[PDB]
């Protein structure tokens, strides 16, 4: 319930002061502890290109971390095709009671827009991505082009 | 005046000073009896180490109080 | 009836011996006569009223083997092992040989006491060490009371603890009895030898047996030379190879001192005869000289000659002086007093921090020099402790190790004894 | 010696405050900022003393992490429902009361706890932590956990393997000697075996992993886990980034988990990590006789009880008391010999063949013949009426047991002083 | 003067030899041996000037010949009596 | 019924349970007794895992019997 008490002034907050990073802050007003979406990056090649993400926060907030599910597919070497990432700001042997969830969208964002080929749980494509960057930059640009969303 | 200097383990030391009595003085009249030389002693007194060139009237100190001892064995 | 009789019988034995208390404590004969009275009474009791069932039998038994090893003389000296000590001195002060003679029976029943009270004792080990220092004691000075009882009492040993118990003993028994018999063949060779003047007589003991050390660096006069090596030489001959190494600290001879007014004939040690021989020539030697010409030691030949001047026969450049307390210096004169005058003939002239500062010294010695070899430290530190204390080498290797473990150095790699400064 | 000694929990924690006013008396600061010091240098008083004497302060304290509505649930509150550490951040006691209860009952993080606002790294003290809970269990709870800490993180101490022994054994320094702790077990306090007399510490851990006829996991553990190079725990993996981070109490140390090599450098910038017919017959004597040791070791109780048996049987059959004394002395040599047996076969596996081996692998064969005459002389052979020779016997046969083993303890101990073995 | 006419000397027996263990079965070398033990046992000496008793070193080149201090050939050179 | 526990720490520690129990109760047992979260555990018993369908009696566990702790590091 405090979860709750806290989430509808958090959610509150952000959609009143508004933000160039983040749009279509989707939200079942009855649960109000799942929330959906859109990112927009501005950095090649995943600029070209929307796409959704969902959070899931869990029954013991803000005392548990929220899990983060990444719902669109992407061609990132630091994300599961699954939809998993590891954003150490939100992992349990760090998790703060006070942060704000809007720090975890920047550190999000941020994620995204610079990769992190030595954290990889996708060991090939993030040993190719060491390797030769350049060609990247335009296959993952392919794949967001035809798995993207309108931005 | 009579001062003592205790030992990290827990030994006392009974030592007389005269009031312009210098630090490495008393070290040395540590040493006579502890066989440390003044390099490694180290004079520990209010929380602040003992500077080597002072005098034990400096630090305004009364007879009694313990001037507790600690060892180093690197010391420079 | 049996757990109510064991506990009578502990109690009442107890205070039995606690009347006598420290008399005790320098008295075996009190201590073991009372700890036998205590047990011939209950014994006599539990032997007839109680028809000797196992149980009452066994309440005696664990009772005597209680109170024998805790009781009060145990606890006053504060040990277990002061009654085998009793035990073993009873035995000795029975078989020496006294002015009273022994008779067989009586010191055969006797003997057999003393087997009893030693097995109820539940440390047989201390009781043979005390047994066989005594036993090798009144063998080497000839003074016993009667070889049948030395041997009865080895084999009721033996008998009681097994063969591997009194190997010791036996052993040391059969050397004085070779020794007797080598003695007679010794006698034989001699009439074709013709000894010099002395009357000459060994005893050859074996080594790891009997417990005697090695010397104490004596230095023959001329005088007792031809029979030594006359000796020496023959044993040498029987045997293939074997080495005498002659222990002249405990061994008697006897004097004639035919240079007084009445004809004396004086009876002392070796030592004595080294000292006494050496004032055939002069009578003005000091204790340097002496210890030039004899090799003693000085406080053996301190000890000798206070001996020495307790009798008439030496005399200090004082005449009444307390030689029994003064002590006397290298540059001190011994006066040959040459009017002695005894009352009879035949005279018996004769009776941690440390850890701290091992560790201070060896970072101290190490950055001086950063690399160096173990036992070149060693060295250096002892050097430098000398002045405090000698700390044992074991001591010393220790505390290497905890300051190795505790990160101040660590021996190079690829050698086992090199010391490296801990950076 | 070997001085050491035996607490329980509540002296175990005592002795920490005690410690803190030790090192206080001469720090002169707060008793919660000496504790974080202290606890940050694994309980070491003169590794604290120097490294805060060494010169500054803040470079310490910043190494040590000490130096209007809540921001938790977002409601109003008086002044006084404000509180907070020294760093300057303010919450509300029930977010304070929830976050510690969440904390020290669902993570078991019970002496690393860190301020809530974000960023922040100044960890909670133990009287705010008691200041601000108020359940009971949830305190005893964290007392548990933080004396847990202490003792792990501690070289001195040592808890008991014995399946409910509760209790810390203390020493002054630890040199694999065995100590034994009033539950009845004695242990070796470097390596937590039972004590192994002749054989080193390593080569016992190598033969017990794959002891071959007793356990399996340990296969297991080597066929799928590593372990932490830091706090030395077995740790399974099963995530995908390769950068583990320890999360045992207080070992929160990451690296990698290929190389096992510290993170800071690795993946950083550029750097990336990626018995045919001798043996197993030598194996299968050694271990048969190992095994058969082990056996006999285990049903020892048995052994006892049928001597013990037989010992009154034999004593109602008009036997006294003092001969099946000897014969339980007797036992107790036996059952002593075969556990140094045990270990000694383990020391002469890992051993090349030289002359001074011949020597010891023709010695141990002896002790062991010896050892299964006596067995054999006991069972059978205390049948009845027949004690002044079996008495003998069983005495003959039990020291010369016992002083072989002795002369190969001794054997043993003078190789690893010579350095003449060879593996 | 002459002042001497009687002499009683005590003298300890022992073998002549530097190092005392027998070095095979480890006993002292005054003592019995391993196997007159578990019941004429005398001392031989070897070319390289070794000793042990005789039935250990008996045993020992019976099945390998060589002297167990010193890697090399075994000769007897001196009994012992 | 009591099993016996091996700890990362030495500290062999028994526990309470019944033939009836689930490994998952088994898990928060252990973690109320020390202090470990009961989900970075694994239990190990005569060299096969320990999953979290089946039960103790499944797995044919004893009476009086061992079973090891080892760390469930992820990510
Ligand atoms: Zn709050
Ligand atoms: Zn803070
Ligand atoms: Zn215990
Ligand atoms: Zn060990
Ligand atoms: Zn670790
Ligand atoms: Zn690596
Ligand atoms: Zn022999
Ligand atoms: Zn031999
Ligand atoms: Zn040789």
């Amino acid at each position: 319930m405090a979860a709750s008490r806290r989430l509808m002034k958090e959610l509150e907050e952000i959609r009143k002061a508004g933000m160039k990073n983040f749009r279509n802050i989707q939200v079942d007003e009855a649960n109000l502890l799942t929330w959906q979406g859109l990112i927009v990056p501005d950095n090649p090649p995943y600029d070209k290109g929307a796409f959704r993400i969902e959070i899931n926060f869990p029954a013991e907030y803000p005392f548990k971390p929220p899990k983060i599910t990444f719902k669109t597919k992407i061609y990132h070497p630091n994300i599961d095709e699954k939809g998993q990432v590891c954003l150490p700001v939100i992992s349990a042997e760090n998790w703060k009671p006070a942060t704000k969830t809007d720090q975890v969208i920047q550190s999000l964002i941020a994620l995204v827009n610079d990769p992190q080929p030595e954290h990889p749980l996708r060991a090939d494509l993030a040993e190719e991505y060491s390797k030769d960057r350049k060609k990247f930059a335009k296959n993952a640009e392919e794949f967001t082009k035809k798995y993207g969303e309108k931005r | 005046m009579l001062i003592k200097v205790k030992t990290l383990t827990g030994k006392e030391i009974e030592i007389d000073i005269e009031p312009t009595d210098k630090v490495e003085r008393i070290k040395e009249r540590v040493e006579e009896k502890e066989g440390i030389p003044p390099q490694q002693q180290r004079l520990i007194y209010s929380g602040k180490q003992m500077n080597d060139e002072k005098t034990a009237a400096d630090y305004k100190i009364l007879g009694g109080s313990v001037l507790h001892l600690v060892l180093a064995l690197r010391g420079g | 009836l049996k757990k109510l009789l064991e506990t009578h019988i502990h109690n009442q034995g107890l205070a039995a011996i606690e009347k006598c208390g420290e008399a005790a404590l320098n008295d075996p004969k009190m201590y073991v006569q009372t700890v036998l009275d205590v047990h011939k009474k209950y014994n006599a009791l539990v032997m007839s009223a109680f028809n000797n069932d196992a149980g009452f039998v066994a309440a005696l038994d664990k009772a005597c083997g209680r109170f024998i090893n805790n009781n009060a003389v145990t606890k006053m000296a504060q040990s277990s092992s002061k009654s085998p000590e009793l035990l073993a001195r009873y035995c000795d002060s029975l078989l020496k040989k006294s002015s009273k003679n022994p008779e067989e029976a009586e010191l055969e029943d006797t003997l057999n006491q003393v087997m009893v009270v030693f097995k109820y004792i539940e440390d047989k080990d201390v009781f043979q060490k005390f047994y066989a220092k005594m036993l090798a004691k009144r063998l080497v000075h000839q003074n016993s009371a009667s070889d049948d009882a030395e041997a009865s009492m080895i084999s009721k040993l033996k008998q009681a603890c097994g063969f591997e118990y009194t190997s010791k003993l036996q052993r040391m028994f059969q050397d004085i009895g070779v020794s007797k018999d080598l003695n007679e063949q010794f006698k034989k060779h001699l009439t074709n030898s013709e000894p010099l003047d002395l009357d000459f007589s060994i005893q050859v003991l074996s080594s790891g047996s009997w417990p005697f050390q090695q010397s104490c660096t004596f230095a023959l006069p001329s005088e007792l030379e031809r029979s030594y090596q006359r000796f020496t030489a023959f044993y040498a001959s029987r045997h293939s190879g074997r080495k005498l190494t002659w222990l002249y600290q405990l061994s008697k001879g006897e004097l004639v001192t035919n240079c007084f007014k009445n004809r004396y004939t004086l009876q002392a040690s070796t030592f004595q005869m080294a000292i006494l021989l050496q004032y055939n020539t002069e009578d003005a030697y000091t204790v340097q000289q002496l210890t030039d010409s004899t090799q003693i030691k000085m406080d053996i030949l301190a000890q000798v000659l206070q001996i020495l001047l307790k009798s008439k026969l030496l005399v200090l450049e004082d005449e009444n002086a307390n030689v029994d307390e003064v002590e006397l210096k290298p540059d001190t004169l011994i006066k040959l007093y040459l009017g002695y005058k005894n009352k009879k003939l035949r005279v018996n002239i004769n009776v941690e921090d440390r850890k701290l500062l091992i560790q201070a010294a060896i970072v101290r010695i190490m950055k001086m020099r950063k690399v160096l070899k173990h036992q070149q430290l060693l060295g250096e530190v002892l050097t430098q402790l000398s002045s405090r204390f000698k700390p044992r080498v074991p001591v010393i290797k220790k505390c290497i190790d905890i300051l190795i473990e505790k990160e101040y150095l660590e021996r190079v790699d690829g050698e086992k004894d090199t010391y490296s400064y801990l950076a | 010696d070997y001085r050491y000694e035996v607490l329980t929990a509540e002296q175990i924690l005592q002795h920490m405050v005690e410690c803190i006013r030790e090192v206080n008396e001469v720090i002169q600061n707060p008793a919660t900022i000496t504790r974080i010091l202290l606890s940050h240098f694994n309980w070491d008083k003169e590794k604290l003393m120097e490294r805060y004497f060494d010169g500054n302060l803040e470079k310490l304290f910043a190494e040590c992490h000490v130096i209007m509505p809540c921001q938790i649930c977002y409601l109003n509150y008086p002044n006084s429902y404000f509180t907070g550490l020294e760093c300057g951040h303010k919450f509300c006691m029930q977010c304070w009361s929830e976050y510690l209860t969440t904390k020290i009952m669902e993570e078991g993080m019970g002496q690393t706890i860190s301020c809530p606002a974000h960023g922040c790294d100044i960890l909670v003290d133990d009287n705010t932590v008691m200041r601000l809970i108020t359940d009971s269990k949830v305190k005893l709870k964290y007392q548990h956990l933080i004396t847990n800490s202490f003792v792990e993180c501690n070289r001195l101490l040592k808890w008991c393997p014995a399946p409910d022994c509760h209790h810390v054994v203390k020493v002054q320094y630890p040199d694999a000697k065995p100590v034994r702790c009033k539950c009845g077990r004695q242990f070796c306090f470097n390596c937590g075996e039972n004590w192994h007399d002749p054989v080193k510490c390593k080569w016992l851990k190598k033969w017990i992993k794959k002891c071959d006829d007793d356990s399996e996991t340990s296969n297991w553990i080597a066929a799928n886990t590593k372990e932490c190079p830091k706090c030395h725990v077995t740790i399974e993996k099963d995530g995908g980034c390769n950068h583990m981070v320890c999360r045992n109490q207080n070992c929160k140390a990451e690296f990698c988990w290929v190389c096992l090599g510290p993170w800071e450098p690795h993946g950083s910038a550029w750097y990336n990590c990626n018995r045919s017919r001798a043996a197993l017959q030598r194996y299968l004597f050694y271990c048969n006789r190992y095994m058969n040791h082990m056996q006999s070791l285990r049903f020892e109780h048995k052994l006892y009880a049928q001597v013990k048996q037989k010992m009154e049987e034999m004593q109602q059959h008009n036997m006294s008391w003092i001969e099946v004394q000897f014969l339980k002395k007797a036992v107790d040599v036996l059952c002593q010999c075969r556990a140094t047996l045990m270990y000694t076969y383990v020391f002469a596996f890992y051993l090349k063949k030289n002359n001074q081996s011949i020597i010891f692998e023709n010695n141990q064969a002896d002790l062991e013949n010896a050892t299964e005459v006596l067995s054999g002389y006991l069972e059978r052979d205390i049948s009845q009426d027949s004690l002044q020779d079996i008495k003998q016997k069983v005495q003959d046969k039990y020291r010369y047991c016992e002083s072989r083993r002795r002369v190969l303890l001794q054997h043993v101990h003078e190789g690893y002083e010579k350095d003449l073995w060879e593996y | 003067r002459f002042e001497v006419k009687k002499w009683n000397a005590v003298a300890l027996w022992a073998w002549d030899i530097v190092v005392d263990n027998c070095a095979i079965c480890r006993n002292h070398i005054m003592d019995l041996c391993i196997e007159c033990q578990a019941n004429e046992c005398t001392v031989a000496w070897g070319v390289c000037n070794h000793a042990f008793h005789f039935h250990c070193i008996s045993r020992w080149l019976k099945t390998r010949q060589v002297c167990p201090l010193d890697n090399r050939e075994w000769e007897f050179q001196k009994y012992g009596h | 019924m009591q099993i016996f526990v091996k700890t990362l720490t030495g500290k062999t520690i028994t526990l309470e349970v019944e033939p009836s129990d689930t490994i998952e109760n088994v898990k928060a047992k252990i973690q109320d007794k020390e202090g470990i979260p009961p989900d970075q555990q694994r239990l190990i018993f005569a060299g096969k895992q320990l999953e979290d369908g089946r039960t103790l009696s499944d797995y044919n566990i004893q009476k009086e019997s061992t079973l090891h702790l080892v760390l469930r590091l992820r990510g």
